């Protein structure tokens, strides 16, 4: 019978069946009450009229009621299928507490009345998605960026490093640059429109300040971006200045250390016998690791910080957006997996704290 | 009946290559496990380790059972309510590696390797059942 | 010496390889 796999993110959530190349479904991570359910795409269609509640914050469940209903609505609305036929791959974040765990597997096996179940952390099924089993994965998504050190498929916690912005703090900053420019984003739609320009004009300069210097009098970095209604907004040094918070938090006003920096320090809280390996398996994963350039830079800055690495390449799978659910994929149509699955039998037996014994 | 009967309970599924029951209070040494594999050797110091203080350099590059280098994935071995660690062994030349489950109980610690290909999970689930037992029987 | 035992309870090619080899479907 087929495996579910549902990759549950702070800004989109990615389902499908194990064994497919691609999610059947990918919609908002949201769920819309009136105000005095509509979730996904109805939700957002409807968001001027409704009370819109995303109930994944940074990679964490964190409003149980909405997340069932996000659930439900997966099953029985996108997917169609009938959860208690269907064994299913939950994903979840690097950390996620041990409570958090435990409530998604009683609501999956009491709720949901699944046969099986099993939780896999988001940045391990990216590295199972390149081909690999020992990495270290940068996991950058819409709420939360994290280093995930993976040893033959085990995440590190001890190692696991978190940087404190994601793609929604980029687009924040994106909207407040261009605003300096000189344009305006009051509405929704229009905060929409710069999350595009992000997504299609922006890139990470090699030499950043080379390029902050150049960029005047630059025939080739000026970039227009024109709407379906003909509005036009012109973009220049922003197209770069956004994605350098990556390595720069600074620029949001951080003290923090950029993404070359957690991935120096997280490898550098692992095995010394392990630390090559992470090093030549450094893989980039979600949807903020999408900007142009990301690999040339971070290959540079981690040769600065480990001599060592210069002939080394970031690896930049093409399909990182949704990497982590075709990970799982891959993941629940092996035959390897048979054992891994917690089964109705051994969550009757052991209840929800199973979750911890089974799924690392 | 014997601690060597612990052992044939451990080893019965057939998912473990190895096994052991080693003393850390009253009688610290092995009480028990599979003849010629790893966990048989295991010494004082090594169980000082795993049950001392420092939870921190284990992380430099690993612990030793045996002899057997092993990198830590989750330590909880010193909270009372989860009483276990997983590692996974290391191996070189590309050779094959194991995981493995340590917990901990009033007396014992109980350590267990799995065959090549099984699950840690399945592995963690063994031993934390066994540990289960043996707290409640007041070891 | 130990002490006695209370009573028992009366009730090859790799992953990675394992990986390469799942051939993905088109949806479908
Ligand atoms: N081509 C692109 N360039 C830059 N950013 C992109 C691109 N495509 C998508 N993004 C950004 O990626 C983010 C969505 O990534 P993803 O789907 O990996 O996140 P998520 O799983 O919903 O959230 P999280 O993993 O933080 O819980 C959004 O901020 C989006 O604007
Ligand atoms: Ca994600």
């Amino acid at each position: 019978t087929t495996a579910l796999v549902c990759d549950n993110g702070s800004g989109l959530v990615k389902a499908g069946f194990a064994g497919d190349d691609a999610p059947r479904a990918v919609f908002p991570s949201i769920v819309g009450r009136p105000r005095h359910s509509y979730v996904g795409d109805e939700a957002q269609s409807k968001r001027g009229i409704l009370t819109l509640k995303y109930p994944i914050e940074h990679g964490i469940i964190t409003n149980w009621d909405d997340m069932e209903k996000i659930w439900h609505h997966t099953f029985y609305n996108e997917l169609r299928v009938a959860p208690e036929e269907h064994p299913t791959l939950l994903t979840e974040a690097p950390l996620n507490p041990k409570a958090n765990r435990e409530k998604m597997t009683q609501i999956m096996f009491e709720t949901f009345n699944v046969p099986a179940m099993y939780v896999a952390i988001q940045a391990v099924l990216s590295l199972y998605a390149s081909g690999r089993t020992t990495g270290i994965v940068l996991d950058s998504g819409d709420g939360v960026t994290h280093n995930v050190p993976i040893y033959e498929g085990y995440a590190l916690p001890h190692a696991i490093m978190r940087l404190d912005l994601a793609g929604r703090d980029l687009t924040d900053y994106l909207m407040k640059i261009l605003t300096e420019r000189g344009y305006s984003f009051v509405t929704t739609a229009e905060r929409e429109i710069v999350r595009d320009i992000k997504e299609k004009l922006c890139y990470v300069a090699l030499d950043f300040e080379n390029e902050m210097a150049t960029a005047a009098s630059s025939s080739s970095l000026e970039k227009s971006y024109e709407l379906p209604d003909g509005q036009v907004i012109t973009i220049g040094n922003e197209r770069f200045r956004c994605p350098e918070t990556l390595f720069q938090p600074s620029f949001i006003g951080m003290e923090s250390a950029g993404i070359h920096e957690t991935t120096y320090n997280s490898i550098m809280k692992c095995d010394i016998d392990i630390r090559k390996d992470l090093y030549a398996n450094n893989v980039m994963s979600g949807g903020t690791t999408m900007y142009p350039g990301i690999a040339d830079r971070m290959q540079k800055e981690i040769t600065a910080l480990a001599p060592s690495t210069m002939k080394i390449k970031i690896i930049a799978p093409p399909e990182r957006k949704y990497s982590v659910w075709i990970g799982g994929s891959i993941l629940a149509s092996l035959s390897t997996f048979q054992q891994m699955w917690i089964t109705k039998q051994e969550y009757d037996e052991a209840g929800p704290s199973i979750v911890h014994r089974k799924c690392f | 009946a014997g601690w060597n009967a612990y052992i044939d309970n451990l080893m019965a599924d057939g998912t473990c290559q190895d096994a052991a029951i080693v003393g850390y209070k009253d009688s610290p040494s092995v009480w028990a496990a599979v003849p010629g594999k790893t966990f048989v050797n295991i010494t004082p110091a090594e169980v000082g380790v795993l049950v001392g203080k420092d939870r921190s350099s284990f992380y430099v590059n690993g612990l030793t059972l045996g002899g057997q280098k092993c990198s830590v994935i989750r330590d909880s071995l010193l909270q009372d309510g989860e009483f276990s660690m997983d590692l996974r062994t290391k191996s070189t030349g590309g050779a094959p590696t194991f995981n493995v489950t340590v917990t901990k109980t009033d007396k014992t610690l109980v350590l267990l390797m799995g065959k090549e290909g099984v699950h840690g999970g399945l592995i963690n689930k063994k031993c934390y059942e066994m540990a289960s037992h043996l707290r409640r029987s007041q070891y | 010496g130990p002490p006695p035992a209370p009573p028992l309870p009366a009730a090859a090619p790799g992953l990675a390889a394992a990986i390469a080899g799942a051939k993905l479907r088109k949806v479908s």
